[PDB]
């Protein structure tokens, strides 16, 4: 089947960038093809992203060092895609869409434009089903809903992979499709996530675009855009999970800072001008583009979601940088992870007086919503009379109990790895750490506690935990009915234990 | 009038237009795509022999270097008039909204218009009647004005502007326009149209009296930089009738944000930590539209958002020699269920000055925010002394202090539909005669939560009387 | 002994304040260094 | 082939080849340079009609333009196999020790490889024994996986690498790759080669287990640029057959300023402060192959400078997120004569997991930070105020917390030269033992000073007894 072909010659080819000369008639963002010559026998696509007069110049979606000068460039007439579809579920892909797992061909009917506008301004719809991460001070104090980007932003070892991850294995039997994009991440801790996913069986609803270090700076560019479009035809098409249309995808991005690290390479390599911290200009462009593709859409247009998980690492905690900020204006909600609280035995390191959901409760089950409004007041009031606590010890009985029950709240937040609580789990113990059950419990085992307490609501009794359950999204979440049965399970607790 | 795309180099387009046949700095070039609908651009500097470089306000994901471009002559049209009121529209004025497109029997406008002369301007500040009493006694507006809220989420920034459409739409005639500028789509839209189009006054939605324009962030920065001007356009044809217009440019410092980038692309030599050489001017340039004519005046509340929390940054310094006052709603007072969050500190306004609103108002304005100068600082001093057991005199203050705390809270009619409580309309003499004879002490006989959401100090009294 | 240990903790506060002057400065002319260079950088 | 030198700047060698016959982006091309000597640049760029630009690897200071360049066709080849073992190196493969040159039987390798891919990495890792207290229980060193300490100029990195090659390097259970690049020849080797030729395994010293590549701060960019793939190259051979490899590579970010000096010279645009705009690719390409795989295990640890103190800088904070295990050292410790010098709050390890390392281990080592993070809590206000303020509890852990820094301080077995010290080997268990009884109450009567160059806590007994 012969067709003709724009072809053009590499005049120029450096550190994954080559000026292709004569390509006329080439579209903004095609794929050029360089088409296999001897000593090379696969095809080397790049992105002509520089159309100036005369020249081509095209970042290399590949290793350059086989790119010569004078090699022919055929420009095949597709702007940049990605295949979707329900094949790419549980596969590793880089993100042009080629598996790197070696688990066999991508099995795919459509390949999806990345970089594509915003679904649209009145296309889109409140935020109110929520996505439970496990976590109990995620899920109480900063929410994330499904059509919600929610920043993940901390120092460089806190627990931001190991929070997006644990997002991603709680999304068990919640109609959720996962999406984890490493950019620049290390391969050796990419398949570390995958094996930590396959662990737990979450690697039949989990797709992994990773783009490497080694990998050339526009596979890294172009990494979250490939999987922001395979969670776009999620919401948009649906895929079939566990026999039913799950048209709601969570994609979180590895590290944005990395991202944004290969398009400051991408763009000085291209001699575009800098601008702040030899950053390109439009940087928060580029991610306003990534992150306004996370939409909830409304009935009319399918009513499917995509919620985001951008992660980011701040240098001595300075959330001040150019990147960090600019993220933190494009997304709805920030989690703050503090190596200080990190050491200080807070796993989750949440800072919770710094994190903001601007969601909020519409982000929450009716449940979860009327028992965390307590939660998050003395959780707040405990960090505001920190102040006495560090020095005065003449404080009256009213602020000791006060500063007691801060601790106790604190200590019911200290959640261990790869134990995500289920959204009536969470439920119960937080009505019973508010409702004063949890009181005479000392704080070193208030931790223990709990885990012994969800080990009797597992074997003494899960009918309490299936009424919490069932009727979670009741407007008056304390019906007679769940207040008795809980707090009469409680008491039954309490004797057996201590 | 056509000419030929030269470099296509991200949303920067260069293109070659014939020797006699240059478009000028700020028309549109709209480009045509293959699918019917067409690329608008917008002209921003002619150089070289008949090449124009112009921002592209879309994708430019699938341009050659060959497409042809068809020269407007005028800049970007916008429609203005009646008909394009309670619609949805984008940075070109094509309505985004389900319904149709506007008929071509509407006036287009130019996107680009000069501010008002100097003769033009009010020789005196005048005080813009709101109706809220902390808002009119606190921090009043200015006719023709800058105020910007400095505020997060949950705390009624949308409420706040949503009543304040609906009291500029019921005392005077008070169409509004909303320029949502680099927002969240998801906040911007979807929360701001069904709040308002489910908000209703005198049977007619909120959403009914007022015009729309949306550059959000998935947006060029074209089109994030030239919203706000598509905004004063279409606000500038009703101050043209004389109806006072109030405007909503959310985050004007997105505004800024896109200018800079617009500049980055455009190869201006960077100014200060990144910004554009023109950030004034193009400051000015938009914010001098927003003045109080004889004819008619355009007040503006705008919403500022500083990168982390530095004011000495260039974008939040350039807004704020634009504004007159400053709302600072807190997290505190709405957790309190003091449904207006406006602070009573951090909140100024250069109009509270005894010669603007008069001796009263200033007086009763400095009496109040002085039992609170010091924030009831008593409360550190009860926190460690428990009162002392009780203060010498301190102790009424803090009573006063909590009672017009709670007082400085208002029902809202666009809220009468959710809390199921009359909205209630104070004229600034109401609020500052309640506040003074609340002062004076005659509100020291009814207890707290009398004042929790009523309008003025005589409904609180004829509450305590029945 | 109250006043002891105030004197002690003033003189401890005007140390910490001459060494956070010092870190200030520091930063200071490294934020300008930064300025300049980054825009030189840009107009070349 | 045959190519004529345009222009010379600095180490950058412009030349212009045939229009048939340029040389490929990584081949490595040769200045004969008269005397029977030549010199060995490497492709970086193509320019255009027949240009290169390379980079010298040399002295590139006495040639002029003009002169006639070869083109090898092939990239940077170097010597692997057991020859190599035993042997000294250049970047370029050639032997610098007295012993003769390589035979030409012996398997040629180019120096530029792909990385191991994603079906090879081995995430399998369990804890290495290292005989140092503060590594051994806070940031465990990893066997078949990557580590590195990050130390400023003043503080001890020489000292923890050479004591931990000591520990190490007799027992071994394999080969050992050494790469100094952009290190002093006066330490950083010629007496770690007087240390590994002294130390002998049955009779074998481990040097003859031992191959070194330097390239060290005398030489041009160039060879500090490509030194660290050398060395890869030759421990990627010993990997590939199942030896099991330990790696010590010296200051990665050496390798990260010459990057940066190359770019300079090449005219790319400067990124941060004045790095190369491919910063990040290089990191990755480097690391990358530093990985173990499933035919083999490398049980790496680097070395990363800091520049003046930033832990911010672009170099650190790109190794950062290559690593397994970091090891940061402060000067502030270290000026308070706390050798060692390691942060246990800025230090973390993947395996410090209680089913890796074991529970008591974890629990032990959790403990050591949340102690020492009450303190840095507290540091200011023991600063102004002083220690009176805080209450009876708060004291007691500030008391533990200063106890545990004095003791993270151990004597080394190479730091004898100026210290009086005899050295210290603490093995895991004995540091766990040591802390938990620390962190118990048993010794908080023992004044601080004698938690002072001591090994477990037995020693410390000790002292006090000897001190009544
Ligand atoms: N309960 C916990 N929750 C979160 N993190 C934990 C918990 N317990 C231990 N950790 C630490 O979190 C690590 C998981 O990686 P983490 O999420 O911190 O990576 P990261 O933030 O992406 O950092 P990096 O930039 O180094 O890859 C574990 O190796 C361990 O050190
Ligand atoms: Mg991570």
């Amino acid at each position: 089947q012969p067709r003709q072909v724009n072809v053009g010659t590499v005049i120029a080819v450096g550190d994954g960038v080559a000026r292709l000369s004569g390509l006329d008639q080439v579209v903004a963002s095609e794929i050029v093809e360089f088409p296999p010559k001897a000593g090379r026998n696969e095809s080397i696509y790049g992105i002509a992203l520089n159309l100036e007069q005369d020249s081509v110049a095209a970042i290399i979606l590949g290793d350059d060092e086989t790119i010569e000068e004078g090699d022919m460039v055929t420009s095949t007439g597709r702007v940049i895609s990605v295949p979707v579809g329900q094949g790419l579920l549980g596969r590793v892909v880089n993100p042009l869409g080629q598996p790197i797992d070696g688990k066999g061909p991508i099995v795919y009917e459509k390949t999806r434009p990345i970089e594509r506008i915003a679904p649209g301004v009145i296309t889109r719809k409140s935020v109110d089903t929520p996505v439970q991460t496990g976590i109990i001070a995620i899920d109480a104090l900063i929410p994330i809903g499904r059509g919600q980007r929610e920043l993940i932003i901390g120092d460089r070892q806190t627990g931001k992979t190991a929070v997006a991850i644990d997002t991603i294995l709680n999304q068990k039997g919640q109609g959720m499709v996962c999406i984890y994009v490493a950019i620049g991440q290390r391969r050796a801790q990419v398949a570390q996530v995958v094996g930590t996913l396959e662990r737990f069986g979450a690697m039949e609803y989990t797709i992994v675009v990773s783009a490497t270090a080694s990998e050339s700076a526009a596979l890294q560019y172009i990494a979250p855009y490939a999987g922001c479009a395979m969670g776009e035809e999620i919401m948009e098409n649906g895929v079939m999970l566990n026999g039913q249309l799950v048209k709601d995808a969570l994609i979180v991005y590895d590290d944005l800072s990395k991202h944004a690290v290969a398009y400051r390479q991408v763009s000085l390599l291209l001699r575009r001008p800098p601008g702040r911290e030899a950053y390109p200009g439009d940087v928060f462009y580029l991610h306003s583009r990534l992150l306004e593709r996370a939409a909830r859409l409304n009935e009319e247009y399918g009513g499917g979601s995509l919620t985001a998980l951008p992660v980011i690492e701040t240098q001595a905690n300075d959330v001040s940088a150019y990147i960090p900020t600019n993220v933190i204006s494009i997304t709805d909600g920030q989690i703050y992870l503090e190596s200080d609280l990190f050491n200080a035995g807070q796993r989750p390191a949440l800072n919770v007086g710094i994190s903001v959901s601007r969601v909020g409760g519409a982000a929450q089950t009716r449940a979860m919503r009327a028992v965390a409004g307590k939660l998050k007041g003395e959780l707040a009031q405990f960090r505001d009379l920190a102040a006495f606590a560090q020095f005065a010890s003449d404080l009256d009985a009213t602020t000791k109990a006060q500063i007691e029950r801060g601790q106790r709240l604190q200590e019911l937040l200290k959640q261990p790895q790869y134990q995500p609580l289920p959204v009536e789990d969470q439920v119960a113990v937080l009505y019973a750490a508010t409702n004063n059950y949890l009181d005479d419990v000392p704080v070193p085992l208030i931790t223990k506690w709990r885990d012994d307490f969800l080990a009797f609501l597992r074997t003494a009794h899960p009918e309490v935990r299936k009424l919490i359950y069932d009727n979670r999204l009741d407007r008056k979440f304390p019906t007679p009915e769940v207040k008795e049965a809980l707090e009469a399970a409680i008491k039954e607790f309490k004797a057996t234990s201590n | 009038a056509k000419g030929v795309i030269q470099e296509i180099i991200g949303v920067v387009i260069r293109a070659k237009f014939p020797e006699d046949e240059v478009p000028e700095i700020y028309n549109a070039i709209e480009i045509p795509l293959g699918n019917g609908d067409r690329l608008v651009c917008e002209v921003q500097q002619q150089l070289g022999n008949g090449v124009v470089k112009a921002v592209a306000m879309g994708s430019t994901d699938g341009l050659r270097r060959g497409l042809e471009v068809i020269d407007t002559g005028r800049p970007i049209a916008v429609p203005v008039g009646p008909a394009t009121l309670g619609r949805v529209f984008n940075v070109l004025g094509d309505p985004i909204d389900g319904m149709g497109p506007i008929g071509p029997e509407v006036e287009r406008r130019p996107i680009h218009r000069d501010p008002p002369s100097f003769e033009e301007q009010n020789t005196q500040a005048q005080i813009f009647e709101t109706g809220i009493k902390v808002i009119d006694l606190i921090a009043p507006f200015t006719r023709g004005g800058k105020t910007a809220i400095f505020g997060g989420a949950g705390v009624g920034k949308t409420v706040v502007i949503q009543e304040l459409i609906a009291n500029i739409a019921k005392e005077q005639s008070g169409f509004s326009v909303f320029a949502g500028v680099g927002e969240r789509s998801r906040e911007g839209n979807d929360l701001i149209h069904e709040m308002k189009e489910a908000r209703i006054d005198e049977n007619t939605t909120v959403f009914d009296k007022t015009v729309m324009v949306f550059g959000q962030m998935n947006e060029p920065p074209g089109a994030r930089l030239r919203v706000g001007l598509t905004a004063l356009t279409m606000a500038e044809y009703f101050r043209d009738e004389g109806r006072d217009i109030l405007l909503f440019i959310d985050n004007i410092f997105r505004f800024v944000q896109a200018g800079s980038e617009v500049s980055s692309l455009l190869g201006r030599m960077p100014s200060q930590v990144g910004y554009q050489p023109t950030l004034g001017t193009e400051m000015g340039e938009l914010q001098e539209r927003i003045t109080s004519t004889k004819r008619g005046s355009i007040t503006s509340m705008q919403a500022v958002y500083v990168p982390a929390d530095d004011y000495t940054d260039p974008a939040p310094a350039t807004v704020f020699s634009h504004l007159d006052a400053t709302i600072s709603l807190e997290r505190s007072i709405a957790e309190r269920a003091i449904f207006p969050a406006v602070d009573p500190l951090a909140s100024t306004s250069r109009i509270l000055d005894p010669n603007i609103v008069g001796e009263e108002h200033y007086r009763v304005a400095q009496e109040v925010k002085r039992v609170l100068q010091r924030y009831k600082d008593l409360k550190d001093i009860i926190a460690i002394l428990g009162m002392e057991e009780l203060s010498d005199e301190d102790k009424l203050t803090v009573q006063r202090a909590r009672k017009i705390e709670l007082f400085f809270s208002q029902p809202f009619t666009v809220a009468q539909q959710f809390t199921g409580r009359p909205g209630k309309y104070v004229p600034v003499k109401k609020t500052v005669e309640s506040f003074a004879r609340l002062l004076n002490g005659e509100g020291d006989h009814i207890p707290e939560s009398f004042f929790y959401m009523q309008g003025d100090f005589d409904d609180v009294l004829a509450a305590y009387e029945a | 002994a109250r006043m002891v240990a105030m004197r002690n903790a003033t003189n401890n506060a005007k140390d910490l304040v001459r060494d956070l002057t010092l870190s200030f400065n520091k930063a200071r002319q490294a934020a300008i260094t930064k300025e300049v260079s980054e825009i030189a950088s840009g107009a070349a």
